[PDB]
């Protein structure tokens, strides 16, 4: 199995789409919110079947995205449902590497937050490879740029670099926020092009949603 | 979580370690006290562990004044810490007021100690039960009682230990307000003998003392000679 | 006991102080405050919180504060912790005015106050002050200042600021349309009434539910004065008669 | 109306609906010993009564017992934990002894019930410590004021009365009592002592010996506290 | 008093305490350091002019003794308070020994305060990582880096902050004796080691600048700006 | 939760284990004892080239006659070298004559795990140091090593190996190391298990040793020294 | 030893929780009520007590402070009791120190200071009271409020305990700033009775007022005669 | 699960769990023993090596010229009481010019190990005694456990496997009263080695004598001196 971690907005469940749509196999996808179930046993119910319908179907693959909404460190001193969390936990854990063999079937994970996993679900047997998932750079930012205004009219005046030199940290899920506002802002004033005072316009409010305490921890 | 501080009421009005520290008391041996017109009759069953100690280990019956005695069940880490304190009071009234504490203050001033430990988180409650007796020309005899909460009631007869229900089946038959220490020493043997269960523990020797008219005031070990009488009186009624 | 302590002043697993973090939550709720320094004064603009028909007026001001002769602050946050450290902040004026016989400076004194309170923050095991700062005075080595203090001890010396609620978009405008060393007093307060307007979207400003103060030098000493109901009103229909014509 | 935040149940902090829970319970605790006991103000006496319960005939009854002298002129009843209400008591001793020492003259009922009420509010403010599980009645004669009767609780609430009941059978006791004193004036002679013993005997259902209950009386005319002897109280029980 | 033990060890052995203090330390602006023939030169990244916060209030590198001076990455209020207890011992040193102190003897102090405070009672430790930087009275170039363990060892150019080891990196695979030759090759290599993480430059950066007996040195921004012109 | 000072069901101090687990972490540090003295080397560990390698203090003397080899954390270290010196110095003032090595190590000793949360002092010490030291000197008794744990607990050792590859270091030290031994011979095999067990090729530069003998002080290896004992090394 | 750390703390939405649950207590318990006249102020609190049983007089909720300035609450009863001993020491303080009797604004400054203090201290919680406090200082009249977060406010007309939200809303109608003492104490008892759940005999309910003669409670006579109309 | 977190927290069954895991601390160290006769009181003790280059740890200790201990359990607590001891019989000594009876001694021994066992936040002694001494009343052997609980014995064995030990010496506790001093330490010699593991013997490497008597002050045997009583088993 592959687990994709790194920080959010960096194309992990994008790159899982794609080598889905681009393959051969039955390619399922699944939250890890939607397997935390209200009725006692039904979460491990859930994975059981995720897990028996692929062997039904030759090759496959399943992508539990967010999974760090259900394997977590597990904590022993909690209360409430969190202990059903870890039931279905070791669930998961024994259909991926456990007495059966697993027969052809591949599992990709995703988790913005990693370090909070369980030793046993991402260990080498488990999970083999572990992708890293950096930002953009200063060149990537471009590719995304262009791959995003691609479907748009827009002016002659458009300086991207300028948007793209600032060394904002964006993230790439930035970049298609950026895109469509300053679309949808160049459809409120009805121009029939978007120009490069929309885009910087739009940059300065996608990136008023940042918020937090300035000089605190620096 | 109701039962992790003595600084935290049960929802229904209960100190629990309170309650746990006097359950304490009730997993070691038996301890009796008498009181008589004489005066007063401590014996106390001391089980012996191993074959190895010493006639003599641990003794449970102290002397926290020259006429008063002083008899534990429990942790005999804290009866000796309580001891202590029950010394340090009597030679500060002797030095204080001029003259040999009263044993009813010196009941009120221990009680009050431990009770002080059985408010707070920072302490806990004292797991030892112990029974204070003297006697004197004006005040007479005394034999008093003092519980991990704190209480001190006076008494005609008591068993602080493992078997109490038992001796205080027992101690209740002998009419002793008409009697002196000579014949309580041998009824307390002989309770001390019927409660002794020797199914469960081994063997034991016991302790005996005495305060009263026979002393001029003084509460000092029994002699070993009606020592040895009471013993083997004990040993024939328990055919 | 471990069982009950909060640990109040210890560090996250990502390097955060959280109780600080939390204590800066709750500025963001108070009223707004607003920093403009001209070139021939400095003014505070908050907002009058305290406002229903049943309340008296007394003192000369409601958050507005004296500190010496020459300084004053006004407050965000907490009331009560707003009294104490005000009270200290006096008390260290005094010391150091007993210590030298010369009026304590601006910076001396707000790092004096954001030692004590990042020292608090450091160690203890007490809750910090939920409390930020605006502060203005002169002396004689930077001339008319304005700071700014927060619940970690952080200080700052700016321009143009704003703390407390919708600090991002009185600090967005404040960008706009500062000149910077290009204001007189007069074009300060202007700029304060359009901020604040935006604001304090609740209503438009009714001249009793805002605090303004100036500081300026007049005859060689200092004076401090709160604004009155009827120059802050003409203020406020001088600014609704330029927006108009403006329009 | 019974929310939990946190230890609200295990220290003396606020609920989210404003209660202290470890004060409410250690007012539970006042009925942990099973016992009650009442007072009663009459025209020029004052009096408390209080069960008195020989467990077993191993003890001494005469150290068994629940009145205390204050001082000469003052005396207490105590209900509840018995280690709890003799430091209370040997704290209300101190607090009259130094009264006197430091301001020369007797200490009125009311003003040691406030000091012993502010010790407890002290004890349930801070959270190292638990409040104590037992509650206070004294009696004496005041100089231009009459006989008083006033109690104190855990919580620190000191009100004085015109006649009270204290232990587990608390509300039983304040019923008849109230009624009582609706009727004509809630006794109004030195034979108040009457009235209590017959409150307590029908709201316990008693029927007491003289061995089974020990009063206390002050008199305007004798203001020396008094505990009442077992002839006496044999006397007033055949008495009705 | 309050007496709890906040900093404690944990299983496999690890002072968690010490791991979130320099967890901190790398939310703070990076900062450089090298250290040449004759000059040593200290190197910031400011976050963001603003338009309107005074940047005199603001200053990140400052001077503890005329000879010695320091730069941090951490939290503010952690680096202000070492930073005047350092003063104070400067002093008492100059007052006591009657020589000028030494790079090595206040960072042994800087250092030492910190491991106090990380095995004391009822205190958390300093996120702030430290460069000391100067001349000894022999006239001897030095660099000295703190960390909020209390270790400190010495470098010819360490990075501290956010960004730290891209920095270092670059350092390592460039730093030789070429570049140390011209007092103005080192303080442009530092400028250009900085414009890894950076993004404006001139307007913002700030540098350091420290001589035999020549005072601290900080370069104005036109002349900050000439010289990365003539790195261009 | 979990004092400090607290037993686990095993009868072992929590703190205490974990302090022991900290040794881990920390350079490998050898040393011998011979009846013509005794060394001490250790292995600094250069992480980056661009850090002056003279700057890792990681051996220091404690009297002209002792010397102290450590592990595990630098910072734990400081506070026990100045209490090991101002005891030799107290001890020098007092009674005009040379702390023995024994001595200056239960000294050393007792300053461990006086550690506590109530009733201590307003600054005392909190945690477990999480530092091995070794302690090795000639006394009046001739030479001796003496090897010190964050329990408090010191004994006398004929070669001890404390460190990350303190396990193998030990068995190879075992395996050598006579009754007999010469100091040379004993520096060439501490340098010699030393390079066995350094991640990087042994070098002058990335390693220090000390050697103390009756007639010399506590001797510092200088970087030629150093490369003329590696060279046939 | 005693409790060394704080025990109200910030939530993550910056709220001090535990001076909220004081303030439910405070808003739990009986109502209260202050007008400042234009030549006098009152202050007037309930007292219904539980039985026949209690004497009205053992003790009193509307408490001087000196001759000229005194305070009512509403709330817990021993926190009240704590508070008005701190109040009557703080002011002996003052004058001892000044030789001049304590205005109303620095006693309520004060003694809210000491409110403050225990939200922060160790191991302590908030008092579970609110104070209003009435002078005469400088021939006119004050009143003040104080709750347990430490924070005052300075009132025109003021109604707090159970009930107040109503209460406030009666005395915005009926505030008239020239209004006279009788008339004010009159519109007072009003408001108690604007929710009160049985007949104000003249021994279920309290009142004191001050003026340029002194602050000084009513007899319970006075109080009838008032309660006349 | 939470009745085993600190001292003060008695759990439901009368309990205190530390004070048995400080227990569990003492069970788990090396073997020792003690001896009274009617002339002397001898204690036997088995020291162990960390390593086969260490040495073997010291484990008998002197108090006064009429008073011995042996020790077994983490030994910095043994040190403290080791200089609690000394310092109450120094004291003895000089206020009173006299030696401090043992049954004293042992008494405030018990008094200062009860502090901890019932404060918040302190621990017990996680270590055990087994004191010798001879007073004006004779020979005396004591033992001291973590709970502050001596007893007077007239043979004991703490420590690990030491209950084979405790099996001989009730086997032959009818000849120590009359025994000599040679037949005396021949019995703790034995019993001791009852203690050791199968293939392992008695050696002058592991072992040390303690012996206090009538006109003999307390003195300790250990290495070759140890060998003309080895020498005869
Ligand atoms: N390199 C990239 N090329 C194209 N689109 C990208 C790239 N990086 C990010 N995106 C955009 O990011 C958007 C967010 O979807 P994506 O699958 O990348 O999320 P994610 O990284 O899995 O997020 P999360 O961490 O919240 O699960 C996609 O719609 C895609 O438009
Ligand atoms: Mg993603």
């Amino acid at each position: 199995g592959v687990i994709l971690y790194g920080p959010p907005g960096t194309g992990k469940t994008l790159l899982a789409k794609a080598v889905a749509n681009q393959t051969s196999a039955t390619f399922l996808r699944v939250v890890g919110s939607e397997l935390i179930q209200k009725y006692l046993g039904d979460g491990p119910k859930l994975v059981r079947e995720l897990f028996r319908v692929a062997e039904e179907h030759a090759p496959s693959i399943v992508f539990i995205d967010e999974i760090d909404a259900i394997g977590t460190k597990r904590y022993d001193s909690n209360s409430g449902g969190e202990r059903e969390i870890q039931r279905t936990m070791l669930e998961l854990l024994n259909q991926l590497d456990g007495f059966d063999s697993r027969g052809d079937v591949k599992v990709i994970m995703a988790t913005n937050r990693i370090e909070t996993l369980d030793p046993a679900l991402i260990r080498p047997g488990r999970i083999d490879r572990k992708i890293e998932f950096p930002l953009p750079d200063e060149k990537t930012k471009k590719r995304i740029f262009q791959i995003h205004t691609s479907r748009m009219t827009l002016a002659d005046d458009v300086t991207l670099d300028d948007l793209i030199m600032a060394k904002d940290d964006l993230s790439g899920a930035d970049i298609k926020a950026i895109c469509t506002e300053a679309g949808l802002m160049a459809l409120r004033e009805r121009r029939m092009k978007v120009t490069n005072e929309d885009f910087k316009k739009s940059k300065e409010n996608v990136l008023y949603k940042k918020q937090e305490g300035t000089p605190e921890g620096l | 979580g109701y039962d992790l501080s003595a600084s935290t009421f049960s929802p229904d009005g209960r100190v629990f370690q309170v309650e746990y520290a006097m359950k304490a008391v009730e997993n070691s041996s038996t301890a009796i006290g008498i009181r008589c017109k004489d005066g007063v009759v401590f014996g106390v069953e001391k089980l012996v562990l191993s074959k190895l100690y010493e006639e003599g280990s641990n003794k449970r019956l102290f002397n926290v004044d020259r006429h008063v005695g002083m008899a534990v069940a429990g942790l005999l880490a804290d009866a000796r810490s309580l001891a202590d304190i029950a010394r340090e009071e009597a030679s500060n009234f002797r030095s204080n007021f001029g003259y040999n504490i009263p044993l009813k203050h010196l009941a009120d001033r221990v009680a009050m100690y431990v009770h002080a430990y059985t408010l707070y988180s920072a302490v806990r409650p004292f797991g030892c039960s112990f029974m204070l007796g003297s006697y004197s020309v004006n005040d007479g005899a005394q034999l008093y009682m003092i519980d991990p909460s704190g209480v001190s009631y006076g008494y005609w007869g008591c068993a602080i230990g493992k078997a109490r229900q038992a001796a205080k089946t027992e101690i209740e038959k002998l009419q002793m307000k008409e009697m002196t220490c000579r014949d309580i020493v041998k009824e307390v043997a002989k309770i001390i003998y019927i409660v002794h269960d020797e199914v469960k523990d081994k063997a034991f020797e016991l302790e005996l003392s005495w305060v009263g008219e026979l002393t001029n005031g003084r509460h000092e070990i029994v002699p070993k000679d009606i020592r040895e009488e009471a013993e083997k009186y004990a040993k024939e009624s328990l055919k | 006991s471990r069982r009950y302590d909060s640990r109040t002043t210890i560090f996250s697993p990502e390097g955060r102080l959280y109780q600080v973090e939390y204590a800066m939550e709750a500025i963001g709720h108070a009223g707004t405050c607003l920093g403009i320094l001209a070139n021939d004064g400095v003014l505070l603009a908050a907002e009058r919180r305290n406002i229903h028909k049943l309340l008296d007026e007394v003192f000369f001001s409601e958050k507005i504060y004296k500190l010496n002769e020459d300084m004053a602050c006004s407050v965000a946050g907490i009331t009560s912790d707003a009294n104490v450290l005000t009270n200290e902040l006096r008390l260290i004026a005094q010391r150091y005015l007993l210590q030298y016989q010369e009026p304590i400076p601006c910076e001396q004194l707000v790092t004096a106050l954001c030692d004590i309170k990042q020292a608090y923050t450091q160690f203890g095991g007490k809750r910090p002050f939920g409390v930020s700062l605006l502060y203005i005075g002169w002396d004689k080595h930077y001339g008319f200042q304005l700071y700014q203090s927060d619940p970690s001890g952080n200080y700052g010396g700016w321009k143009a600021t704003c703390i407390g609620n919708n600090s991002a978009a009185a600090v967005s405008m404040l960008k706009q349309d500062y000149k910077e060393g290009e204001m007189t007093l007069k074009s300060a307060l202007a700029l304060a009434i359009k901020v604040l307007n935006k604001t304090m979207d609740v209503s438009k400003l009714s001249a009793e539910k805002v605090e303004i103060a100036t500081l300026t030098r007049e005859n060689g000493k200092t004076v401090i004065r709160v604004l009155k109901q009827k120059e802050v009103e003409q203020l406020i229909k001088k600014h609704e008669e330029e927006e108009a014509k403006a329009e | 109306r019974g929310s939990s935040a946190g230890f609200d149940r295990h220290i003396t902090i606020f609920s989210p609906e404003g209660r202290l829970y470890q004060v409410e319970y250690a007012f539970k605790a006042i009925n942990q010993g099973g016992l009650t006991s009442v007072a009663v103000r009459g025209k020029d006496c004052a009096v408390i009564v209080t069960q008195k319960k020989v467990p077993d005939k191993l003890l001494d009854s005469s150290t068994v017992t629940h009145l205390f002298k204050i001082t000469e002129n003052i005396g207490c009843v105590m209900t509840g934990m018995t280690a709890d209400s003799r430091s209370q008591v040997q704290r209300a001793r101190y607090e009259a002894a130094n009264w006197k020492y430091k301001y020369g003259y007797e200490i009125p009922v009311d003003m040691l019930c406030k000091r012993i009420a502010d010790i407890s509010q002290v004890y349930t403010q801070n959270a190292e410590m638990r409040p104590l599980g037992c509650c206070m009645i004294l009696i004496g004669i005041d100089e231009e004021q009459g006989p008083q009767v006033y109690k104190c609780d855990p919580a620190g609430y000191y009100c004085g009365f015109k006649a009270t009941a204290a232990g587990v059978k608390q509300t039983e006791s304040t019923s008849f009592l109230e009624k009582k004193v609706k009727k004509k004036f809630d006794w109004t002679f030195e034979q108040t002592v009457e009235t209590a013993i017959t409150c307590l005997s029908t709201v316990l259902s008693i029927d007491f010996k003289p061995s089974e209950i020990e009063v206390g009386v002050v008199t305007v005319e004798n203001p020396k506290f008094r505990i009442l002897t077992e002839a006496e109280i044999d006397a007033h029980l055949v008495a009705l | 008093s309050y007496d709890r033990a906040i900093t404690v060890f944990s299983p496999d052995g690890h002072l968690f305490q010490v791991e979130y203090a320099q967890e901190a330390v790398k939310k703070g602006s990076t900062a450089v350091g090298v250290r040449g023939r004759d000059i040593v030169v200290l190197g910031v990244e400011k976050k963001s002019v603003a338009k309107l916060q005074d940047e005199r209030t603001v200053r990140k590198i400052c001077a503890l003794d005329d000879n010695v001076c320091m730069a941090f990455a951490g939290l503010t209020a952690d680096a202000r308070i070492v930073i005047n207890r350092a003063r104070v011992e400067c002093q008492s040193h100059r007052l006591t020994v009657e020589d000028p102190v030494t790079v090595e003897y206040i960072t042994r102090y800087i250092a030492s305060l910190k491991q106090r405070y990380t095995q004391s009672n009822g205190r958390r430790p300093f996120g702030i990582s430290a460069l000391i930087v100067g001349f000894d009275f022999d006239g001897t170039p030095r660099l000295y880096q703190t960390d909020p363990s209390g270790t400190y060892h010495a470098w010819k150019a360490n990075a501290i902050g956010r960004g730290a080891k891209s920095v270092r990196e670059f350092l390592e695979k460039n730093y030789t004796d070429e570049a140390i030759e011209t007092d103005d090759l080192t303080i442009k290599l530092v400028i250009k080691a900085l414009l890894e993480v950076v993004q404006s430059g001139g307007k913002n950066i700030e540098l350091a600048v420290m001589r035999r007996d020549q005072s601290l040195k900080i370069l104005n921004p036109e002349e900050i700006e000439k010289y990365v012109a003539e790195i261009e | 939760y979990r004092g400090v000072n607290t037993f686990s069901p095993e009868g072992r101090l929590f703190q205490v284990e974990y302090a022991i687990e900290a040794i881990k972490l920390g350079s490998t540090a050898i040393g011998i004892q011979t009846s013509e003295g005794v060394c001490l080397a250790v292995e600094k560990r250069i992480t980056s080239p661009l850090m002056e390698p003279s700057s890792i203090e990681k051996i220091v003397e404690i009297d002209a006659h002792i010397g102290c080899a450590m592990s595990g954390l630098i910072a734990d270290a400081k506070t026990l070298i100045d209490k090991a010196r101002v005891e030799t110095q107290n001890h020098w003032f007092t009674y005009n004559e040379t702390m023995t090595v024994e001595s200056v190590t239960q000294a050393v000793s007792n300053l461990a795990l006086q550690f506590g949360e109530e009733d201590a002092d307003p600054g005392a010490m909190s945690r477990p140091f999480g530092v091995a030291l070794l302690f090795g000197g000639v006394d009046e008794k001739g030479p001796q090593l003496f090897h010190m744990d964050p329990s408090g607990t010191f004994v006398q050792c004929d070669a001890r190996a404390i460190g990350s590859a303190s396990e193998g270091a030990q068995s190879s030290l075992q395996e050598v190391y006579h009754k007999s031994m010469t100091l040379k011979e004993a520096i060439k095999s501490s340098l010699i298990i030393l390079k066995q067990v350094m991640e990087e090729k042994l070098n002058a530069t990335n390693i220090e040793l000390a050697t103390v003998q009756p007639g010399q002080n506590f001797h510092m290896f200088t970087k030629e020294e150093l490369e003329e004992v590696i060279k046939d090394i | 030893r005693g409790y060394s750390f704080s025990l109200t703390t910030f939530s993550p939405s910056g709220k001090l929780v535990q001076i909220e649950y004081a303030l439910a207590a405070v808003a739990g318990g009986a109502p209260s009520v202050g007008i400042k006249a234009a030549n006098g102020v009152v202050l007037a609190t309930e007292k219904k007590q539980k039985s026949i049983l209690y004497d009205e007089r053992s003790v009193h909720k509307v408490e001087p402070i000196t001759k000229h300035i005194g305070l009512v609450y509403s709330g817990m009863g021993p926190d009240y009791r704590v508070l008005v001993h701190r109040a009557r020491k703080l002011a002996q303080q003052y004058y001892l120190v000044y030789q001049e009797p304590i205005p109303t604004a620095q006693l309520v400054q004060r003694v809210a200071s000491v409110m403050q203090e225990y939200t922060q201290s160790g191991g302590v919680r908030p008092f579970g009271v609110s104070l209003l406090i009435c002078g005469w200082n400088e021939g006119r009249p004050y009143l003040f409020q104080s709750d347990p977060s430490g924070a005052y406010f300075a009132w025109k007309a003021t109604a707090m305990g159970k009930n107040y939200v109503n209460g406030k809303t009666f005395l915005e109608k009926r505030y008239n700033e020239d209004l006279e003492l009788e008339d004010a104490i009159h519109t007072a008892i009003l408001t108690l009775k604007e929710s009160f759940e049985g007949q104000m005999t003249e021994d279920n309910i309290e009142v004191g007022i001050c003026n340029e003669a002194g602050f000084r409670r009513l007899t319970p006579t006075e109080v009838k005669d008032y309660l006349a109309a | 699960n939470q009745y085993d977190n600190d001292v003060t927290v008695w759990s439901p069954q009368g309990r205190i769990h530390q004070i048995e895991y400080a227990m569990e601390a003492v069970k788990q160290g090396s073997a020792t023993v003690g001896l009274k006769s009617k002339t002397h009181a001898v204690l036997v003790a088995l020291k162990r090596a960390q390593s086969e280059l260490a040495a073997h740890q010291k484990k008998i200790l002197h108090v006064d010229n009429h008073i011995g201990i042996s020790i077994a359990g983490l030994t910095a607590d043994a040190r403290l009481l080791c200089n609690f001891m000394r310092q109450e019989c120094l004291d003895s000594r000089f206020v009173f010019d006299r030696p401090l009876p043992v049954s004293r001694l042992v008494s405030l021994i018990g008094s200062k190990t009860q502090i901890p066992t019932q404060r918040y936040g302190r621990r017990p002694y996680g270590v055990g005694l087994l004191i010798a001494g001879y007073d004006d009343m004779g020979p005396h052997i004591f033992q001291t456990c973590p709970s502050a609980n001596y007893f007077d014995c007239r043979a004991m064995s703490i420590g690990a496997r030491s209950q084979s030990a405790r099996t001989y010496l009730e086997r032959h506790m009818s000849e120590f009263m009359e025994c000599n001093l040679n037949e005396l330490v021949k019995h703790g010699l034995r019993a001791l080695r009852e203690t050791l593991p199968a293939e392992q013997d008695l050696t002058t490497k592991n072992v040390s004598i303690g012996i206090v008597g009538k006109d003999l002050e307390f003195t300790i045997y250990d290495d070759d001196d140890v060998s003309p009583f080895l020498e005869g088993l």
